[PDB]
RNA sequence: AACGAUAAAAGAAGUGAGAAUCUUCUUCGCCGUAAGGACAAGGGUUCCUGGGGAAGGGUCGUCCGCCCAGGGAAAGUCGGGACCUAAGGUGAGGCCGAACGGCGCAGCCGAUGGACAGCAGGUCAAGAUUCCUGCACCGAUCAUGUGGAGUGAUGGAGGGACGCAUUACGCUAUCCAAUGCCAAGCUAUGGCUAUGCUGGUUGGUACGCUCAAGGGCGAUCGGGUCAGAAAAUCUACCGGUCACAUGCCUCAGACGUAUCGGGAGCUUCCUCGGAAGCGAAGUUGGAAACGCGACGGUGCCAAGAAAAGCUUCUAAACGUUGAAACAUGAUUGCCCGUACCGCAAACCGACACAGGUGUCCGAGUGUCAAUGCACUAAGGCGCGCGAGAGAACCCUCGUUAAGGAACUUUGCAAUCUCACCCCGUAACUUCGGAAGAAGGGGUCCCCACGCUUCGCGUGGGGCGCAGUGAAUAGGCCCAGGCGACUGUUUACCAAAAUCACAGCACUCUGCCAACACGAACAGUGGACGUAUAGGGUGUGACGCCUGCCCGGUGCCGGAA
RNA sequence: GAAACGAUGACUGAAUCCGCGCGGACCACCGCGCAAGGCUAAAUACUCCCAGUGACCGAUAGCGCAUAGUACCGUGAGGG
């Protein structure tokens, strides 16, 4: 859903559930030290953290209900505030079809059911999961943001395929946590961002071309009207391909990354 | 015609200050050479 | 100890106008506090006080030659008694 | 040549060796969302008093922000510190490093923010929630009485706690009207004789059964231990019983009574002009905030500091007999700032400079509204050369016959147009716009009747060449080129057709990610993000759309 | 360079007195020396300061200064 007009826009989104409720405080800045090494991001409006539970380890064996599901910035995903039996509030992100006042159990012996939380062992094959724990213990840096799903392929001693949202497979052992369902925040993607300084209401002032810079300044600079030669940034690599990874450790954990 | 100077005395002083040159060794070098100049006058006191 | 820390009374239009209201404005010394003037002025003209209220000051000029000045640089304070009064035979000035 | 804005002066009186220039008087003109007033910065005695006249002052000077001397600056309550924390700074241990040194958890520093006890007046030549007077308030120690028992941590909790837009109700600040009151006197010019004219018309505290919008409020019994390290009577949750109208709670503010103030003026000595005394009434009606009642209501996405004081709970400890708490006097109250300039002759501009400088207050009349515009209160000011002349030329203006763009690179410049109400309004459109299209009418005064109010509607009458009668005040249209658009850019010759822009595409990157800062197997940014994400690159809203060629260059893939 | 010898950053890693290193690729011979442990006056350099002296200055000279790092310029280093 969206909101659509005329006076020069096009689609904001829409939640429901709204709190404003319990967690650190962040702050903005782009440069670090001196030149700024993360380039652009100078703008934004004043966010906040909100404390999220990826790890859900030591909730084990204890169900939770869903309190409500809250909109919250830096992130592109909805989350479901959880209360447990314990007393214990956390605010863990929500995937697509969880409703408000669900129950969600925690712990490898909970069923494969929505936002259930258990490790891949005990996740029956093809089964849709987000939040994926890439070693076990730590949290989930896999599937955090919106629409977006792992796929389970047949495991094979400690360790299970995963189809990721990149399209690659992944070799990732049992022993980790990840989370039943996909998590939508509906679909976010097709929101229009309407003019700039709505790009601007969030990080800041984006592509700057190197081609209308100056030789000085970049590769691309110089000339005499609209132009190119080259293929390259900031410094000489390019656009097209070229592979970014060194040969690792973690390579020899990848089955086809294709795409 | 907004001019450079804009006097503010906690600038003035904590850029430039005999503290602000303990701070570092090139500023105790500013110092020692001073000194040496001859009884010039100093940092703060101006 | 006691016998220092006031320098001179401050002596003008003004001070001694205001010594018959009981009112007495010394110079003390700059680094001083306020408890201080008043121990310092009761045991030595042995009055209790009650009014204290203190003042810092500038100096600052020259004569002549290049030299403009330095400066002076004093401190001044105020006091009002008790219902007992009439400091030493200064005041009768 | 110039004497620093075309806001403007004149006379009299005075002082003096000397006056266009200093003082006093009386007029004039100028500002008045300031050219008035209050702070913060910054500046340092520039303040006040008494002298002075070299130089500074664009002339003059008896004068000054100049020179000399002397005084002036007062705080438990205002602002800062002995309180807290943000970014940042620092940082024992700790991580790196040819040296110097770079990092860094806790902790500490750091107001631009949190916390926090006073108000009303009086006056030095010069100070003022600072002194004085009036009543008041906060904490701290002690003393008397009650109580006659628990107190409550470097620890938990709750709380402090936070956005933008828009908006209902009730006020006050505050301003207006009057045949309300009060007070002073006159009046003439033709009139008025008060119904005229002028001025003032309440501030604090306390009490009070008076009027009062608005504001926010649940409570205990209890269950689990897996929650807050443990604890806990506390907090989260879960469950049970009493919260559908109520209604406990609170008074902004008004009203009353009293009290302390103040109040126009009047009195009185006048030492060249102040000082002391005395003290009138406070009415009805209307307007009203960005302030107050409040942490109100509603909507919105871009999702709106932290920490301490604060409240609640125990651990430890001391005591459970002298506790905590209350109020009753008493005692106690440290440090710093506090003058004066402060949209400017005192700050930054080399200068007494047409420049710049953050916040707050900023009256009245007329004007749909207003901080606009004219005039004007209070207040402040006539800009530190001056006097004549009325040539050329120049600058800034007013009017102009006939003509009307013939000027000229170009209608450059300068006119015209100009507010508000009504009628009316095109191609084209992305259906919003184009559009204030274009065009036409109205506008003042009096009286009558009507409505819903500052007022308007209708009718009639009137006056001038003219009625947004002065000031503020769009000329319009048809076609194209470029970029869609708001915006951004060459401080000091270029504002654009440049740059950015939503949207689109290619590509990179699987997380100690790619990428980038960097002595550095340190740290950090990417990001407390995780492929609907992040980097790079190019195009550049939207609409249809995007062809042929990979031989060479690159990039991806390959193995004999 | 025909590059010995010393010196380390990486990696190897010995002998020991009929033993060991050197003698400028290297070998034999002949000589010279005994590393991988330490300390150590004197002759040597300099002039903030003090003394004496001068075919050195004498007020645009001589230090920048017949005293001033002052006045003055600058946000500052700095200049003067
Ligand atoms: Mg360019
Ligand atoms: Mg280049
Ligand atoms: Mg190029
Ligand atoms: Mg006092
Ligand atoms: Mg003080
Ligand atoms: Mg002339
Ligand atoms: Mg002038
Ligand atoms: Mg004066
Ligand atoms: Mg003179
Ligand atoms: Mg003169
Ligand atoms: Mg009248
Ligand atoms: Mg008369
Ligand atoms: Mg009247
Ligand atoms: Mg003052
Ligand atoms: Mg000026
Ligand atoms: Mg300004
Ligand atoms: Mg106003
Ligand atoms: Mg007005
Ligand atoms: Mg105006
Ligand atoms: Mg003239
Ligand atoms: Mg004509
Ligand atoms: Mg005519
Ligand atoms: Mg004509
Ligand atoms: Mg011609
Ligand atoms: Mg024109
Ligand atoms: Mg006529
Ligand atoms: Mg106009
Ligand atoms: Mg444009
Ligand atoms: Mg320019
Ligand atoms: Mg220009
Ligand atoms: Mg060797
Ligand atoms: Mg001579
Ligand atoms: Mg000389």
């Amino acid at each position: 859903r969206q909101m659509t007009t005329a006076d020069f826009s096009g689609l904001t989104k829409k939640r429901p559930e709204k709190a404003l409720t319990e967690a650190l405080p962040k702050t903005g800045g782009r440069n670090n030290r001196g030149r700024i090494t993360s380039r652009f991001i100078g703008g934004g409006h004043k966010r906040l953290y909100r404390i999220i539970d990826f790890k859900r380890r030591d909730k084990s064996g204890v169900n939770a209900k869903v309190a409500a599901i809250e909109y919250d910035p830096n992130r592109s995903a909805r989350i479901a505030l959880l209360h447990y039996a314990d007393g214990e509030k956390r605010y863990i992100l929500a995937p697509e079809g969880l409703t408000v006042g669900a129950t969600v159990n925690a712990g490898p012996e909970a069923e494969p059911k929505l936002g259930n939380a258990l490790p891949l062992r005990f996740v029956p094959v093809g089964a849709v999961v987000h939040a994926l724990e890439l070693v076990p213990g730590k949290g989930a840096q896999l599937a955090r943001s919106a629409g977006t799903s792992v796929q389970v392929q047949g495991k094979e001693s400690d360790y299970v395929i995963v189809r990721l949202p990149s399209g690659e497979l992944r070799r990732v052992h049992s022993e980790c946590y990840a989370t039943i369902g996909a998590v939508g925040n509906a679909e976010h993607k097709n929101i229009v961002l309407g003019k700039a300084g709505r790009s601007r209401w969030l990080g800041r002032k984006p592509h700057q071309r190197g081609s209308a810079m100056n030789p000085v300044d970049h590769p691309h600079g110089g000339g005499e009207g609209r132009t190119g030669a080259g293929r390259v940034p900031v410094t000489p690599w390019g656009k097209p391909t070229k592979g970014l990874k060194t040969r690792r450790k973690r390579k020899t954990s990848d089955r086809f990354i294709v795409t | 015609m907004k001019r450079t100077y804009q006097p503010n005395n906690r600038k003035r002083a904590k850029t430039h200050g005999f503290r602000a040159r303990m701070k570092t060794k090139s500023g105790r070098n500013i110092l020692a050479r001073r000194r040496a100049k001859g009884r010039h006058q100093l940092t703060v006191s101006d | 100890s006691h016998y220092d820390i006031l320098q001179a009374p401050v002596i003008s239009e003004k001070a001694y106008s205001a010594m018959e209201r009981g009112v007495y404005s010394f110079w003390v010394s700059p680094k001083a506090t306020k408890t201080e003037i008043k121990d310092a002025i009761q045991q030595a003209f042995g009055v209790r006080v009650i009014g204290i209220s203190t003042m810092n000051v500038p100096g600052k000029r020259k004569r002549v030659g290049r030299f403009i000045g330095q400066r002076n640089d004093r401190k001044k304070a105020i006091v009002r008694l008790a219902e007992g009064q009439s400091i030493e035979a200064l005041a009768g000035q």
